[PDB]
């Protein structure tokens, strides 16, 4: 196993690259998930206990009184049911035109937007940018990722599944 | 024994009975068990050690005739199941072991026969290949009279056989071409009119048969020292054993659930400069590359890719075998980097992949002599998924936000300067930029999808190949994604045509669209562009002391070549694909190679890390406030550094202005959803959803129940205004009689 | 007698002979007088008259494995040079003759090897030829072990591939049979340069069938009137 | 600093893009996220560019633009720079712009009145690929000068004890140069390419022309070849994560030495071993090393090879129990074997692997093992000459007396000699006229005396005259289109005639015929030429003892251990090594001690003691 405060360098790109090459090279620490909940669990400004995270400010969570699961931001923002897709409540905008590429592109670096669109999806509280989608024109909202908690813990972590509502 | 493998059954009769019992048990060729390795595991270390080893020094010995690529080795055992990979580029274990199991399923064992010391020659295009110009060497093994196994060697030969369309633009279909250790003279004079070149090919089929007859002697001194019985079980226990080193590696890395994510490309070829002879071929399309991937608890995965996009006429179309075969060169990478990786992986992946799409076209029109623009831009895709995996389950370091487009592939034809035919391109786009990891920057100029060990290659040395002189060579700025943690910087050089006659380049890469995306935050490399020049006068430039063009096009939307070069003719476009165009002494070439994507909020990145980007050349000053909202300051000694103060203002200001210019998803799709019922958007969107829509009808009932679309509005393909040849008549492979195909995919 | 030409030369030494007999008398093969024609006229015209029948009637019996006109088929000795051709379009007869003499010249014989009962294919651009579908099937004619002539089938194939092409499928002499049957190998490649099957696949029925024919009819003239005749 | 061209200052920080992945073992190099970069020996703000481009053929496509050279030159002195170092492409071929640059950094660091050196590539390492080059003369402005203060200092502490003479480095192509040489990037060299120049040394000595040279320490397993009496050198290296341009002595690693760990894999429990060692911790057998996870030392105690009590003389105490304790968790029951057939297990794999990468690579030269004789020498040599040696058919396996300390005998038996090379591009067809062979004659020898200042240079500055020195030109010579990997000493002082030509063409079909299949129609291409100095230093003498009776004299007998092998336990005698007597004879089973080395001869083994204290291992 690694060291708690090695792992939290880790979280926050701290990390030496002696200790990263390490990491990558030699055998995986089954404990790393219960190590990596807790050190995040211990930043949040909430203290809902997160079962999976999604991003660096996206998680799964479990409300403290209803025990039900859902997509919270770091800031405390619930978008909806861990079952469905974050995104579908939260706030977007789309560079749908060169003016807006090339705000982050340089011209003819950028993509064009009538072939490509950058979708900016934000927490309608703070306004931090958890995902961005490049599709095309008309395509739907991606529901990225679908996981299976109870799998998970059980059958691999060798864990009890949270209280669920 | 009647049949030829040991025991006395037919090739067929032996693969049948293995792939009954797979099915049966879900364990390769039903071993439930694996005896020799539990009961003696010495001899079963010993065993891969040695023919690992052995395997290894063919590739190494064999490759030492030059003047690596994609040349590599395979064992295989009767089945056509490999065992062992040598170093190098695996991608070419699956095309190989279609061909066996084509000889297999084809009764090659009763005509034209398989007997020791054959020599099979393959490339076909219906089997399955990356390249029409990697060429296959088989040889079989044989124990005392019965056969045992296979050796495969492949080599990319560079100087074989402009703007093709259809596939009837060269094919080998496991063709004896020597018997007794000897090549037949019909085969050596037809294969040297198949090339351009005489050295490369023939050097080519000495190293393939020389690797194969090492591994052929290595496997019958391994055998005789260990034993045949004990060599028997191995060659179907390491099979079984790479798949469950997969399931371990799965359930020990990975989350069970299902993930999904989609990649695109552009394929331009309604701009003039791509001149295609066929009129129906000349229109502006998009590859479509969707997929579900499932992981389940159990240890196995799903990789579908219902609703992709049809097949087009292009040379960018793959093959089920060569899509399959090919994406474990990515896999390897981050999920199994193991030097005992075989088939048994194979084995323990489900592909779906939706017959006639350009995945799996079956269609016998179809060509495939640049995959790669395709492959790469939908195997990134595949980093996304997994690094969801890896990120929520607290393993960050093999979190990779994605594979760049290996593009702006540098092609040129002619005679260089030693008046001779060119053959040797420079191949700087093995070194693009790598995705962002979760923990640190991705690594720029640094490696390709279809080769981690990225090599850039000298300078001096391409001189002494191309007719070419570098006037730059310096990192793409602002060219790898943004994000907390930056995507890898692509880079550029600038060449000059020098001492080239009947000259001629062009363009290959993506354009309008950034194969990849960003991770969590991240967003996508920069995509391509072309820049060349001509009739730029440079001579008299150069001699008059003037302006001339040196380094990178650092900055193209304010470049400082295009005035230098008053009197030439300059295209500065988005058309990164062309067909070959007359080039001449003292015109100008951008070489131009991509950059990887980001991953996170770009203004979570550390203020340093933009300033250490500006300085390093990494990113342009621009964007440092715009895009990660650092203030930065220019000093002195000439460097930026940080405005601690202005840069947390800064930051503070864009949340609001996000939060200000943002709109309810809600209040967007309905927006979306309008321009959907009238059809608003240009043909190429249009005609790629049309056509996914009929190649994958789950695609179709997504889209509209997500969109909440009546059953009225309809998207017919004909009724777009673009040609649409090829859509509802088709060339199938089961057209062809005699011909069995093996199905390693579901569709 | 080890080389397999009637008398022992090789097939390289036999046409080097006769060419540098042409060469110098400005006659073929050095013949200022033709024994044959002169002394057994009724025998000579008699030969030509059977074979030249025997090769028309191989090109109609074997036109009727369809349905063309550039069908054809001729006979060469062992040198590669016509003596007769079926009714038909006669373009191919240089060509295939070059075919001959391309094996002749780069040592087939030793390598794949020239034997009785095999089946050659060829439509090498290089060794020149009218089209590229216009496919070639030379098989050569022994006897008591010796050869003694060639056999040329030709056929245009009209659903083979390749546009606007403006630079340079290639088949170079390749021994596609032996004992009278064809290669699986070379069947399956077959199939993939062609859009449809079928007139591919008769086509070399076609052929074979012919040169088989006119084969036999060798070995049956030559077993009647001699081999000397 | 660095002065390249202009626009492309930033191959030298970009590190040709392999720069990200050098060093790595095979798992690691397909590991995309392992892939890393080190910091630019020259950072960005300490480069600039000249205008200027030379092609392949010294053609001037491009002409040197001199205020930019001034321009350049000011920058880095208004940096601060510590060193000048000015690489331009194909100045190997036309040095014209590269050296005239370098006059006008060397003015304007004269107007600054600041002590800065410079630096011209075409003046150090005159060679193709400019990654390669411009590494490597870097190292001569970045790290020369600090190493020469380091080495001052160890020259210092001797001279401070005793020693009244000035002493000596290695270099990379197998010479020994002075700790204070014009060049000291050849000095980089750290692995124990010593073992080779003994191994050559020794068989000028004994007629051995075919040596196999195995160095198995506690960090490394080092195999090379001298075949025909002459070794292989790699031109273009890398080390320290580089590309370089050092003419290196070719050896191949095999492993991580006697302190490879042994693991198994979480995925397959596969028997893995290294790539990390625990080296000098020698293993868990070690308790206060600290050492957790076996090593090879640890089946070597299990075993009974080592003796605990007698490592390195007693210096260091080892447990046995603890190897037998650590084993039987981490391999033994893992894998359903007693603790003893799992340590021998891995010695039988780690043999197979040794005994393969020989015989493969004896194959690869084109010989058998039958013609070859096989050097086993550093520490842990002796306890594996058995295993890997077994069956191979070698003319001859010697393990030298003073195996734990042969690699720096090699150091000492190595020419004080001074090498530089130059890149060339002679191409000539098997029949020209004499004119075209007295121009490449010219070519090369203008290269011969472009190199011999150099070499002179260098012996000078350490105090010899031109007259002591022994010059032996050389060139690498090959038919065009094959590479080789030979080096050709030319028959000539110099060349001038056609004739003299002729016979340069002649001595590589000769040397090439006598290692090895010619192809002299194709013609013939020099790439390089090459220029060493030799002069007369000590050099270690060979014992040359009188054979005695071949029966060991019982005070040799120092007691017996029981070791395992073969499934059996037995009773070894040990002997003190160095008590044994030329001319003794060892039947096996036993197991030969010294304090710092373990020969180890099994039952079915035999060797030999002869008067030069070499061991010879015979199979009876
Ligand atoms: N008596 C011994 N004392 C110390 N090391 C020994 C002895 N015998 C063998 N060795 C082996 O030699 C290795 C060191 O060799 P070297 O790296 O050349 O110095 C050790 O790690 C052991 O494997
Ligand atoms: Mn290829
Ligand atoms: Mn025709
Ligand atoms: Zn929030």
């Amino acid at each position: 196993a690694y060291t708690r405060s090695k792992i939290v360098d880790l979280v926050d790109g701290k990390i030496d690259p002696d200790t990263l090459h390490q990491m990558l090279s030699t055998p995986k620490d089954p404990e790393r998930f219960v190590t990596y909940v807790e050190i995040l669990q211990e930043r949040m400004p909430w203290d809902d206990k997160i079962i999976l995270p999604l991003g660096p400010k996206l998680f799964i969570v479990q409300q403290k009184v209803s025990k039900k699961w859902t997509v919270r931001c770091e800031c405390g923002h619930d978008f909806c049911d861990w079952k469905d897709n974050w995104k579908l409540s939260a706030r977007v905008h789309v560079r749908d035109t060169p003016q807006k590429m090339e705000e982050i592109y340089p011209r003819l670096m950028a993509p064009t937007p009538s072939w490509q669109v950058i979708r900016e999806y934000f927490c309608p509280e703070c306004g931090t940018l958890h995902d961005v989608e490049a599709p095309t024109p008309w395509y739907p909202v991606i529901h990225d990722f679908s996981p299976d908690i109870e799998g998970f813990y059980q059958e691999w972590l060798g864990l009890p599944v949270p209280e669920r509502a | 024994t009647r049949g030829i493998v040991r025991g006395g059954e037919t090739l067929k009769e032996h693969r049948d009975r293995l792939m009954a019992a797979t099915k049966a048990t879900g364990r390769y060729a039903g071993l439930k068990t694996l005896e020799l390795r539990e009961r003696e595991p010495i001899l079963y270390n010993k065993l891969f050690s040695r023919l690992r080893a052995g395997v290894v020094d063919a590739r190494e010995t064999a490759k030492k005739i030059a003047a690596e690529g994609e040349l590599c080795f395979t064992l295989y055992n009767a089945a056509g199941d490999s065992l062992l990979t040598s170093t190098g580029i695996i991608i070419h274990v699956g095309t190989m072991g279609a061909a066996i199991k084509y000889m297999i399923e084809n009764n090659w064992e009763a005509n034209p026969g398989v007997h020791d010391k054959d020599i099979f020659c393959n490339n076909d295009s219906l089997i399955g290949n990356v390249h029409p110009c990697d060429i296959h060497t088989i040889v079989p093994i044989f124990w005392e009279g019965e056969l045992i196994g296979w050796v495969g060697g492949v080599t990319h030969v560079i100087d074989t056989g402009t703007g093709q369309v259809q596939r009837f633009g060269y094919s080998i279909t496991c063709r004896k071409v020597g018997a007794n250790d000897t090549l037949f003279r019909d085969w050596l004079h037809e294969s040297q009119r198949m090339v351009r070149t005489t050295r490369y090919w023939m050097l080519d089929e000495r190293t393939r048969i020389a690797g194969c007859h090492m591994i052929r002697k290595l496997v019958e001194e391994v055998v005789a020292e260990e034993g045949i019985e004990a060599y028997w079980k191995f060659a179907y226990e390491a099979v079984e054993h790479g798949r469950l080193g997969l399931q371990a590696r799965i359930k020990a890395m990975t989350i069970p659930g299902t993930y999904r994510q989609v990649g695109f490309v552009d394929v331009p070829y309604a701009h003039e400069d791509v001149r295609v002879p066929s009129d129906f071929a000349k229109l502006d399309t998009i590859m479509h590359a969707p997929c579900e991937m499932t992981i389940r608890r159990d240890g196995t995965w799903r990789l579908d890719f219902e609703g992709s996009s049809r097949w087009g006429w292009h040379t960018y179309n793959a093959h089920q075998v060569s899509f399959t075969s090919g994406i474990w060169v990515m896999m390897t990478q981050t999920l199994i980097p193991s030097e005992m990786i075989n088939d048994g992986a194979a084995y323990g992946t489900e592909f779906r992949l939706p017959k006639g799409t350009w995945m799996n076209p079956d269609d016998r029109r179809v060509a495939f002599s640049y995959s790669w623009h395709f492959l790469v831009s939908a195997w990134t895709a595949l980093w996304r998924g997994l690094s969801r995996s890896y990120f929520g389950r607290g393993y960050l370091e093999e979190v990779n936000a994605g594979n760049a487009n290996t593009s702006n592939w540098l092609q040129g034809g002619g005679f260089n300067q030693y008046d001779e035919i060119h053959a040797v391109n420079s191949f700087e786009c093995a070194a693009n930029g790598t995705g962002a990891t979760a923990v640190q920057d991705g690594l720029s100029h640094a490696a390709a999808i279809w080769n981690p060990e990225g090599d850039m290659g000298d300078m001096e040395i391409w001189e002494l190949a191309e007719p070419l002189v570098y006037l730059g060579r310096q990192i793409k700025a602002s060219s790898g994604g943004s994000g907390k943690y930056r995507g890898g910087c692509g880079f550029e050089s600038l060449r000059m045509v020098w001492n080239a006659k009947d000259w001629t380049m062009f363009f290959m890469g993506n354009g309008h669209i950034s194969s990849d995306w960003g991770l969590m935050g991240g967003y996508p490399a920069a995509s391509g562009y072309r820049f060349a020049a001509h009739k730029t006068n440079l001579k008299e430039l150069i001699a008059s002391g003037a302006e001339i063009p040196l380094g990178g096009d650092t900055d193209p939307e304010n470049p400082t070549w295009d005035a230098m070069l008053p009197d030439a003719q300059i295209k500065r476009d988005k058309q990164a694909i062309t067909t070959e165009e007359m080039f001449s002494d003292y015109d100008l070439y951008l070489n131009y190679m991509r950059g990887g994507p980001g991953f996170g909020d770009p203004l979570d990145r550390e203020p340093q890390a933009v300033a250490d980007d500006i300085n390093g050349g990494y990113v342009l000053e621009r964007f440092a406030g715009e895009v990660y909202g650092v203030v930065v300051r220019k000093g002195a000694d000439g460097q930026y550094g940080v405005d601690e103060a202005g840069t947390a203002a800064a930051r503070a200001q864009i949340r609001k202005d996000r939060l200000a210019k943002s709109v309810p998803v809600s209040e967007w799709m309905k927006g979306e959803r309008e321009k959907i019922l009238a059809k608003d958007a240009g043909t190429q969107v249009r005609q790629m959803f049309a056509a996914s829509f009929k190649l994958g009808p789950r695609f179709e009932k997504d889209f509209r129940t997500f969109w909440s679309l009546p059953d009225s509005w309809t998207l017919p393909e004909e009724e777009i205004g673009v040609p649409t040849y090829g859509s509802r008549y088709s060339m199938d492979i089961s057209e062809l009689p005699d011909v069995h195909t093996v199905q390693f995919v579901e569709e | 007698t080890r080389g397999i030409v009637r008398g022992g030369e090789t097939l390289k030494e036999h046409r080097d002979r006769l060419m540098a007999a042409t060469k110098a008398t400005g006659r073929y093969a050095g013949l200022k007088t033709l024994e044959l024609r002169e002394r057994e006229p009724i025998l000579y015209n008699k030969l030509f008259s059977r074979l030249r029948a025997g090769v028309v009637d191989a090109r109609e019996t074997a036109k009727k494995i369809a349905a063309e006109g550039e069908l054809c088929f001729t006979l060469y000795n062992a040198a590669g040079d016509s003596l007769l051709t079926s009714t038909g379009i006669i373009i191919h007869v240089g060509t295939m003759g070059a075919a001959i003499k391309y094996m002749i010249e780069n040592n087939w014989e030793a390598n794949p090897g020239v034997h009785d009962k095999d089946i050659f294919c060829n439509n090498d651009s290089l060794i020149g030829n009218v089209h590229p579908c216009d496919i070639h099937t030379i098989v050569p004619i022994f006897w008591e072990g010796e050869l003694i002539g060639w056999v040329g089938g030709v056929t245009h194939v009209i659903d083979t591939g390749a546009t606007g092409q403006v630079q340079r499928y290639s088949i170079t002499c390749r021994k596609v049979g032996a004992n009278d049957t064809l290669f699986r190998d070379w069947l399956h490649e077959s199939q993939r340069m062609v859009r449809t099957t079928r007139y591919w696949m008769l086509d070399e029925r076609t052929r074979i069938a012919g040169c088989h024919m006119i084969r036999k009819l060798v070995e049956e003239v030559v077993a009647e009137e001699g081999i000397e005749a | 600093g660095l002065i390249v061209n202009r626009g492309m200052e930033d191959f030298h920080r970009m590190g040709r893009a392999v720069q990200s992945h050098l060093g790595y073992a095979y798992e690691d190099r397909i590991h995309l996220n392992t892939h890393r970069y080190d910091p630019p020996l020259v950072p960005r703000h300490l480069t600039r560019g000249v205008v200027e481009r030379t092609d392949m053929i010294g053609t001037q496509v491009i002409p040197l633009r001199e205020d930019t050279a001034r321009d350049a030159a000011r920058d880095l002195i208004a940096a601060d720079a510590e060193g000048i170092v000015i690489s331009l492409l194909h100045s190997y071929k036309n040095p014209e712009n590269e050296r005239r640059v370098r006059d006008i950094v060397l003015e304007e660091v004269e107007k600054s009145g600041k002590k800065i050196p410079v630096f011209a590539s075409a003046d150090y390492y005159p060679v193709r690929k400019e990654t390669h080059r411009t590494n490597t003369t870097i190292l001569e402005g970045y790290a020369a000068e600090p190493s020469r203060q380091t080495l001052s200092k160890i020259s210092n502490a001797f001279k401070e004890r005793g020693t009244k003479f000035d002493f000596r480095v290695m270099a990379t192509h197998g010479g020994t140069i002075s700790w204070k040489a014009k060049e000291l990037a050849r000095t980089i060299v750290s692995g124990p390419i010593g073992g080779v120049i003994g191994a050559k040394y020794l068989g000028e000595v004994l007629g051995y022309k075919n040596i196999a040279c195995s160095d198995i320490g506690g960090t490394s397993f080092d195999v090379a070849l001298i075949t025909q009496g002459e070794m292989t050198i790699k031109n273009d290296p890398d080390m320290a994560r580089l590309v370089l341009s050092l003419p290196l002595v070719a050896m191949d690693s095999v492993g991580a030495g006697a302190g490879s760990f042994i693991r198994l894999d979480p995925y397959t429990r596969a028997i893995k071993l290294g790539p990390d060692s625990a080296g000098y911790r020698v293993g868990v057998c070690w308790k206060e090393s600290g050492i957790e996870t076996v090593t090879i030392s640890d089946c070597h105690m299990v075993l009974g090879y080592l003796n605990p009590d007698n490592f390195l003389g007693g210096a260091v105490k080892l447990d046995r129990q603890r190897s037998v304790d650590a084993i039987k968790a981490q391999i033994a029951d893992p894998l359903g074997l007693s603790v003893e057939d799992a340590a021998a297990g891995v010695i039988e794999l780690l043999d197979s692997d040794l005994r393969d990468y020989l015989r493969s690579m004896i194959s690869g030269k084109g010989y058998s093992p039958a013609s070859f004789v096989c050097f086993s020498y550093g520490g842990a040599g002796p306890v594996h000459t058995y295993g890997y040696t077994e069956g191979l058919g070698f003319e001859d396996v010697i393990v030298p007396a003073w195996a734990a300390g042969f690699s720096a005998f090699g150091c000492a038996a190595a020419d004080f000699e001074y090498r530089y090379d130059k890149s060339l591009d002679i191409n000539m067809p098997t029949e020209t006229p004499d004119t075209d062979k007295e121009k490449a004659a010219a070519t090369l020898q203008a290269a011969w005396e472009e190199l011999t200042k150099n070499v002179l240079e260098e012996f000078k500055l350490n105090g010899y005259s031109a007259d002591q020195v022994t010059l032996q030109p050389g060139y690498r010579m090959q038919y065009r289109g094959q590479l080789n990997d030979l080096e050709i000493e030319s028959p000539l002082a110099q060349a001038h005639t056609a004739a003299d030509w002729d016979q340069l063409t002649d001595a590589f079909n000769a040397t090439y015929g006598r290692v090895y299949a010619r192809s002299p129609e194709l013609g013939y291409s020099v790439t390089g030429a090459i220029m060493r100095g030799m002069v007369p230093i000590p050099k270690p003498k060979i014992p040359k003892e009188p054979e005695e009776g071949e029966t060991p004299p019982e005070s040799a007998k120092i007691g017996t251990r029981k070791f395992y092998r073969k499934k059996r336990w037995v009773d070894a005698q040990l002997y003190h090594m160095e008590s044994l007597r030329p001319g003794n004879r060892v039947m096996g089973p036993a197991v030969i001690e010294s304090d710092a080395t373990t020969f180890v001869v099994p039952d079915g083994f035999e060797t030999w003691l002869d008067g030069h204290r070499l061991f010879h291992l015979r199979e009876v």
